[PDB]
């Protein structure tokens, strides 16, 4: 008598198997509006 | 210094932890054997070497569905004893699980759950999964949590029930140990989480175009609710809310805990690309009686709090104009005693996808996680389940051979009964 050969593969070993890896490397640059230039007087200096 | 250990018990309870964790490790950037090539600290540790080991405590009686985590490709993950197992099984006998064989089993799993509680500087939550309608996940589970609340006093202690479904169960005894699961489910859980199989059943079909979904693809969704629950306790986000917020915004009486959870993204990949997935598609169709997790129509019903999960590119604008929409709907009806009833949180971090899952990429999320006055059909229906069987004392012979207590079933009945007299009576 011959002797089939064993196909078989858990469930576990069928779908959990090590997947890639998510590629994350995505910083949020910002800028920084620039200070504006301080237009303002007193009025004690304006007119005196 | 924020962590959560989860306690994963049983079949089912492994099942869904092996899906978590696989999660998890993708989503944190944790290789299977432990390495990554501090936003990692409420489920992993650090060994010292660039090694994490995640934060989970496994049980189960059988050693067959725990060997096979054990010898795949997820061994060198966790700690080799993490993994606790037994001989032989409680044989979906609730009375087996409690009152024999598994009282060798706690004394192991509590050892090593204080070993993974002295290591963490604050513990915010004993996440839990069991499987209620069987032998390990309904008697051990529930001396599990009674001793818990008994060493750790207050410690809010999660839980994410696998309730049979109503119409299908696969067993017979499942009436009894789900029943029987009440006299832990109600005084020793504060966040009990009600999921059923049919309702995610229906799930994958209506919304993955999935005819014939294993128990895996049930876990992937599963699993996705969980990581979006602790989203902003890992990542950063507008409107935080952790397990501490969850205890006030959702639960008015300390018995009425019980609530319903239904991501709503789930869309195929065929299907995400043609509709524009926005803030208020995405919660309108989680608002639906019929992506509910459990199989539990809200609209005979009364919502009395939700806690609603916003997670991705969300605007804080988008979040509050379609809970305005929402709360126009004559379909859902709010309790009298809550003008608001919406506890809404916000992560900047958007829903990962497992490459070869069942999912597909995502830029938002809801998950959304209500108590309502329509639970109390779930409950009544296993009522009617348990009365047509202990009529004339089924299957009872072989509780009390083990040292069941013949009458234990009859105060599981009327605590059954006290919970559905409560239920009906938050809704006047
Ligand atoms: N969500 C989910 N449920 C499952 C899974 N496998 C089995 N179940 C459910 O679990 C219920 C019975 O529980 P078991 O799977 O036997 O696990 P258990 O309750 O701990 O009982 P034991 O056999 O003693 O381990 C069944 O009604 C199934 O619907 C799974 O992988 N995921
Ligand atoms: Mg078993």
């Amino acid at each position: 008598p011959p002797t089939l050969p064993f196909h078989g593969e858990s469930a576990y070993r069928t779908d959990y198997v090590p997947k890639p890896l998510p590629e994350v490397a995505k910083p949020v640059e910002v800028k920084l509006p620039p200070t504006l230039p301080f237009n303002a007087q007193s009025c004690y200096r304006s007119e005196y | 210094m924020r962590e959560v250990i989860s306690i994963h018990v049983g079949q089912a309870g492994i099942q869904i932890g092996n899906a978590c964790w696989e999660l998890f490790c993708l989503e944190h950037g944790i290789q299977p054997d432990g390495q990554m090539p501090d936003a990692f600290n409420t489920f992993f540790s650090e060994t010292g070497a660039g090694k994490h080991v995640p934060r989970c405590v496994f049980l189960d009686l059988e050693p067959t569905v725990v060997d096979e985590v054990r010898t795949g490709t997820y061994r060198h993950l966790f700690h080799p004893e993490q993994l606790i197992s037994g001989k032989e099984d409680a044989a979906n006998n609730f009375a087996r699980g409690h009152y024999t064989i598994g009282k060798e089993i706690v004394d192991l799993s509590l050892d090593r759950i204080r070993k993974l509680a002295d290591n963490c500087t604050g513990l915010q939550g004993f996440l839990m999964f069991n499987a209620v309608g069987g032998g390990t996940g309904s008697g051990l589970g529930c001396l599990l949590l009674e001793r818990l609340s008994v060493d750790y006093g207050k410690k809010s202690k999660l839980n994410f029930c696998s309730w049979p479904s109503p119409q299908v169960s696969t067993a017979v005894v499942e009436p009894y140990n789900s029943v029987l699961s009440t006299h832990s489910l109600l005084e020793h859980t504060d966040v009990a989480v009600m999921l059923d199989n049919e309702a995610i059943y229906d799930i994958c079909r209506r919304n993955l175009d999935i005819e014939r979904p294993t128990y895996t693809n049930l876990n992937r969704l599963i699993a996705q609710v969980i990581s979006s629950l602790t989203a902003s306790l890992r990542f950063d986000g507008a409107l935080n809310v952790d397990v501490t917020e969850f205890q006030t915004n959702l639960v008015p009486y300390p018995r009425i805990h019980f609530m319903l959870s239904s991501y709503a993204p789930i869309i195929s990949a065929e299907k995400a690309y043609h509709e524009q997935l926005s803030v208020a598609e995405i919660t309108n169709s989680a608002f639906e009686p019929a992506s509910m997790m459990a199989k539990c129509d809200p609209r005979h019903g009364k919502y009395m709090a939700c806690c609603l999960m916003y997670r991705g590119d969300v605007v804080p604008k988008d979040v509050n104009a379609a809970v305005a929409t929402i709360k126009t709907k004559r379909t859902i009806q709010f309790v009298d005693w809550c003008p608001t009833g919406f506890k809404c949180g916000i992560n900047y971090q958007p829903p990962t996808v497992v490459p070869g899952g069942d999912l597909a990429k995502v830029m938002r999320a809801v998950c959304m996680i209500s108590n309502s006055t329509a639970i109390a059909e779930v409950f009544s229906r296993m009522d009617h389940k348990f009365d047509l069987m202990y009529a004339k004392r089924a299957f009872v012979h072989w509780y009390v051979g083990e040292g069941m207590e013949e009458g234990e079933f009859s105060e599981a009945r009327e605590d059954l009964a006290a919970l559905e007299k409560d239920y009906e009576e938050v809704g006047i």
